[PDB]
């Protein structure tokens, strides 16, 4: 989530008070990513595929 | 003004060792108000001077 942080008055230097300008407001964001490339792995079978594993447990 | 009165006591007082004299006594309380005059005055305020200091951060 975006974050916004603003300093308190106690943390503002004397020169900044004299110039009447506030510094050090900090923001933070994250960005999405459009998809460019994709790769696939096909597999073809000609004969009868063999029986699968029958270990019907809950995989640890 | 008048305020109140006390008990009235009757008394007999011997005189010359022969006779008793009749008497009485009482206390009457009054209100009053007294006024007195001062012995001078202070000076007036003709001129007033005030100094002001405005603390600020710009200077």
């Amino acid at each position: 989530d975006p974050t916004i942080i603003i300093p308190k008055r106690a943390n503002i230097p004397t020169n900044d008070l004299a110039a009447r300008i506030l510094r050090d407001v900090k923001v933070e964001l994250v960005y999405n990513n459009s998809l460019h490339y994709v790769k696939i792995r096909a597999s073809v079978v000609l004969d009868r595929p063999a029986g699968q594993s029958t270990n019907a447990q809950t995989p640890m | 003004a008048y305020s109140s009165t006390s008990n009235i006591a009757r008394m007999r007082v011997p005189l010359n060792q022969q006779m008793f004299e009749n008497r009485a006594r009482t206390i009457v309380t009054f209100n009053a108000t007294f006024v007195e005059k001062d012995l001078g005055t202070f000076e007036d305020i003709e001129h007033i001077i005030i100094g002001i200091d405005v603390d600020n951060p710009s200077g």
